[PDB]
RNA sequence: GAAGAACCUUACCAGGUCUUGACAUCCUUUGACCACUCUAGAGAUAGAGCUUUCCCUUCGGGGACAAAGUGACAGGUGGUGCAUGGUUGUCGUCAGCUCGUGUCGUGAGAUGUUGGGUUAAGUCCCGCAACGAGCGCAACCCUUAUUGUUAGUUGCCAUCAUUUAGUUGGGCACUCUAGCGAGACUGCCGGUGACAAACCGGAGGAAGGUGGGGAUGACGUCAAAUCAUCAUGCCCCUUAUGACCUGGGCUACACACGUGCUACAAUGGGAAGUACAACGAGUCGCUAGACCGCGAGGUCAUGCAAAUCUCUUAAAGCUUCUCUCAGUUCGGAUUGCAGGCUGCAACUCGCCUGCAUGAAGCCGGAAUCGCUAGUAAUCGCGGAUCAGCACGCCGCGGUGAA
């Protein structure tokens, strides 16, 4: 319920911006809580950061909805 | 431990606080700035050594008074420390001050004078038994109906904790029509710390 | 009529003795001044557990206590409101006017 | 490890729900009451003197 | 005309019984006998100090009762009427006082102790 | 309990019936403190009473008293370390609330739709020699004297 | 301990980092700083920008202040409760624990404090080489249970009019508010008892046998708990076990135990209409009314620093229909979708609404817990901490047992 659209920070977007008409870069370095994927967020190569490690995904299109927390699990149950 | 305070058990019937403030939406502005006001008078207690403060207050004014035993010290030599006490007491309020002194009459029969002397007693490797028994014994010269004295801690420079403390005349404890008094203070020479307390009665 | 005054205290030995002395005062100028009103004198409870580190098995409170007055004052001179400027004392209770 | 915390206390805060309520004269995160910025046990030991206004014992 | 006057108090509930003589009825807070009281039977026990005293009317009752739960309202209003009937004439306080109707209750809500559930009841303690 | 005897309790008649023991009967009804409801649904019993073979209002519950109330009663009184339970007669007032605990206390147990059928129609049954609460005496009766020999003597 | 863990809270981790330091005192150079915009970033920080600032001038100077030097030093939620003070559990509201004087005993010591009766009690009577006293017990304190006086608004409406309406004219009559007062002490009578303490009944009264509760915790026991509230004997760390920031975690789960909430339905569920409390809280806090919404709620706004305005018209209650014994119109967990609110931000990890879903569970062995009357059992309401979050805690009131 966050009733006044998307929420997605402004030093999340301060790493690359050319990567829009070329093959796109594989380091994004980030703290990746926060931040929500609208579909401006779509292909790119993150290294989502679970307190610990900056853990590399890569998106799909359907993976839109939720947050950049679902791909940082910090329970470690192995 | 089991026991209360007594001054807590008689507070509102016979004896009343000692800031007759009545404040609503600064109250704990001057609370916690009457705590700094009782700080302050560790200048006197090293000299002067005074009992109690009673701080009542008017609309923008602050009119404290105090009472003690030793007139010498706080009074300066022609108020000259008086006044230097206001400005310094001043400096940490910003309000008018308006000190005073009020002599106490039959001076050993106080709480914390007291235990503060035999405290000292300590402070100066004295024994604890001759000390709370003349201690005990002038305080009875004074004039009473009763003295209770205990003492804890490592005793005398010695081991491992016992605690025991003398007592004579009668002393109604568990009584609502009491008028008594209670002082714990601190003492150490170079062991550990040690404690004392001491007790009066003399009737409603 | 155009004054009426407020009582609030601790001590009701306090607050009766100095609307004693204020009634007296009343109508030495003025008249028609309406008794000591009382009040409904709110109330608080608190609680504290009596230990450092457990024991909350068995505990401790205390109370706040406000006594409250009320002194009304009907048709009065205007000689008694520099008079009542002039009465300023005791100060365990805090009076509360209005016109 | 808290006289650097109880001066980290006295600073305006980074943003509003960092400023939370500790005693004064010591330094208790736990049970304070905001009324008087007190902890539950430096106000039962000032209460017993004398030193607090207001406040009694309670028996009804 | 006269009135007679009479109250009761129950359980923190009060009541200002104002006996006039009348038919036998009662009105409650400008209302009926049985509007304001509900469903409950409670009509001969307040009448019960008519059936020592002044069998059975006929004399209507004007009563404003404020405060507590209903039942407790409705048993103050039995001594009111009881205390009229005091006032009325002398010659029923020795039947009211083999039928009583005169003693407040003054048992109420007891005081709770810190560190139980209830006023007695002691929470489950686990021997082993 | 230790000391000595304690008091009883005597209670206040109905306000319809002006009876002590339909008010102890209501009172060993009342769960919850709902005391209207049971008192209502009793009436009701009563007004079933009435209908179906209306005889008396309450000689049918004196009847109903009559066919369950108890006489005898075993009671483990050892005396050395052994187990000689007594049959022994019982007091008056305890007889009466066995005979209120075996009417309402057993009457849980019919399980009849119409939910004051397992009151009414129940109480109905015991005033002649029906209901399973007469049998209970009976078999009180017969584990009773099943030490009659060896247990009299104290 | 925790009377409120998303960041802060924190002491636990991964990383980015710093050093008379995040904090205290003096010395000089100097004297007053700051604060705020732009760029980098995850932040501490870095580089610029407006400049900072004299409150005595007897040209002589420190008080409000920064930065630099090292010097003093700082800091430890690090250890030892078996080195401690202070504080608190527990026997337990159990009824005991002692002294002076005179006697007995060669002496350590004893008697008083033992015996008969009675009591909640070392509470009291009688006999007793003992006579008296103190700390305890009891009494004085608070609240509840009646009534007199005093004073009548923001309180109440009886003598009348009015208005939706005690509103407005009026009164302090009742109620209520709370100051000063009276009242319950074996007080009188009858029996029992050695005639004594005392026990059992009766009249009077509001309550008669310490009327009902609370606060009040002796000598001492357990090296009981506490350096993690505080202070602290001793020992250890110090370009670091000290400090700043981001993100995570104390909220995991193959399991076993303790404590609470909700049900296993007919004294019941579902729908409709219909009454009566008490305590307390309120300024960046409670919201009157109005409009709209299935709703969590949204908007405009009126009263309120208080017997006045709001929280707030309480639930079980009462009357009609309903279902008809089923895993059920009982039950209400789990899961998708759609939302609402505070928070810079509800993934790890807040609460609440709506739709769709509907599990166990038909009174629970061995065993074990609480309670002697406004109690037990059931039902709601308020407060603390609190942006937000309560089946926990503290308090009040309704119905009312064996
Ligand atoms: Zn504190």
């Amino acid at each position: 319920s966050l009733k006044k659209g998307p929420f997605v920070d402004d030093h999340l977007m301060k790493k690359v911006e050319a990567q829009q008409g070329a093959e796109k870069k594989k380091v994004i370095k980030t703290w990746s809580r926060r931040s929500t994927i609208f579909p401006s967020f779509v292909g790119f190569t993150i290294a989502v950061y679970d307190g610990r490690k900056h853990v590399p995904v890569y998106i799909q299109e359907d993976m839109v909805g939720h947050k950049l927390g679902e791909f940082a699990p910090t329970r470690t149950y192995r | 431990g089991q026991k209360v305070h007594p001054i807590g058990m008689r507070v509102g019937i016979i004896r009343d606080w000692d800031a007759k403030w009545y404040a609503e939406k600064e109250y704990a502005e001057f609370l916690h700035e009457d705590l700094r006001i009782r700080k302050f008078i560790a200048t006197k207690l090293a000299d002067a050594a005074v009992s109690t403060i009673e701080i009542e207050r008017a609309a923008n004014r602050v009119n404290i008074s105090i009472h003690t035993a030793k007139p010498g010290m706080v009074i300066g030599k022609g108020g000259s420390e008086v006044e230097n006490l206001r400005k310094e007491l001043n400096k940490l309020t910003g309000k008018r001050v308006h000190i005073n002194i009020v002599e106490i009459k039959k001076p050993d029969l106080d709480a914390k004078l007291v235990g503060e002397g035999i405290a000292r007693q300590l402070e100066n490797r004295v024994a604890f038994r001759r000390a709370q028994k003349q201690a005990i014994q002038r305080a009875m010269r004074a004039g009473a109906k009763g003295i209770k004295t205990q003492v804890s801690g490592r005793l005398n420079g010695a081991d491992i904790a016992r605690s025991e403390g003398y007592s004579e005349g009668t002393v109604p404890l568990h009584t609502l029509r009491a008028d008594i008094d209670y002082a714990w203070e601190e003492a150490d020479t170079t062991y550990g710390k040690l404690g004392v307390k001491v007790w009066i009665y003399r009737g409603e | 009529q155009k004054i009426r005054i407020r009582l609030k205290a601790y001590e009701h030995r306090i607050l009766d003795q100095s609307a004693d002395k204020i009634v007296e005062t009343a109508k030495r100028t003025g008249a028609d001044v309406s008794g000591p009103i009382p009040l409904p004198t709110e109330r608080s409870l608190y609680t504290v557990i009596r230990a450092t580190h457990k024991y909350k098995d068995s505990r401790e409170q205390f109370e706040m206590r406000t006594h409250k007055r009320l002194i009304d004052i009907v048709n009065p001179t205007p000689k008694t409101v520099d008079a009542l400027m002039k009465l300023d004392l005791p100060s365990g209770v805090n009076i509360e006017i209005k016109l | 490890a808290k006289k650097s915390m109880i001066a980290k206390n006295k600073r305006p805060a980074k943003h509003s729900t960092q400023a939370y309520t500790r005693c004064e004269r010591c330094g208790r995160p736990h049970s304070v009451y905001r009324k008087f910025h007190l902890c539950r046990i430096c106000f039962r030991e000032l209460a017993y003197k004398g030193q607090i206004p207001g406040v009694k014992k309670a028996s009804w | 005309q006269v009135q007679y006057s009479g109250t009761g108090r129950r359980k923190n509930a009060v009541a200002r019984v104002r006996l006039v003589p009348g038919t036998g009825k009662i009105t409650v807070n400008k209302k009926d006998v049985e509007e304001y009281i509900p469903h409950a039977d409670l009509r001969e026990v307040i009448n019960q100090p008519f059936g020592v005293t002044e069998t059975k009317g006929a004399y209507d009752v004007i009563v404003n009762v404020n405060g507590g739960g209903y039942a407790g309202q409705s048993g103050a209003i039995r001594h009111g009427i009881a205390r009229a009937l005091l006032q009325v004439d002398p010659d029923f306080r020795s039947a009211l006082k083999r039928a009583g109707l005169l003693t407040r209750d003054a048992r109420m809500v007891e005081r709770k102790k810190p560190g139980l559930k209830k006023a007695r009841k002691a929470s489950q303690f686990s021997k082993r | 309990p230790r000391k000595g005897p304690v008091a009883k309790r005597d209670v206040l008649p109905d306000p319809i019936y002006n009876s002590k023991l339909v008010t102890r009967l209501i009172n060993r009804v009342m769960v919850d403190g709902k005391r209207g409801i049971a008192a209502n649904i009793i009436y009701n019993s009563f007004d079933i009473i009435k209908e179906s073979t209306g005889n008396d209002p309450l000689e049918v519950f004196e009847q109903a008293m009559k066919n369950v109330m108890p006489v005898l009663e075993v009671k483990a009184r050892r005396v050395g370390g052994s187990n000689y339970q007594v049959p022994v007669e019982v007091r008056p007032e305890r007889r009466t609330t066995l005979g209120l605990r075996w009417v309402v206390n057993y009457a849980r147990l019919r399980g009849e739709h119409t939910m004051e059928e397992r009151l009414a129609k129940e109480i109905m049954d015991a005033a002649n020699n029906t209901g399973a609460s007469v049998k209970k005496r009976e078999d009180t009766h017969k584990m009773a004297d099943a030490n009659r020999a060896f247990a009299h003597y104290r």
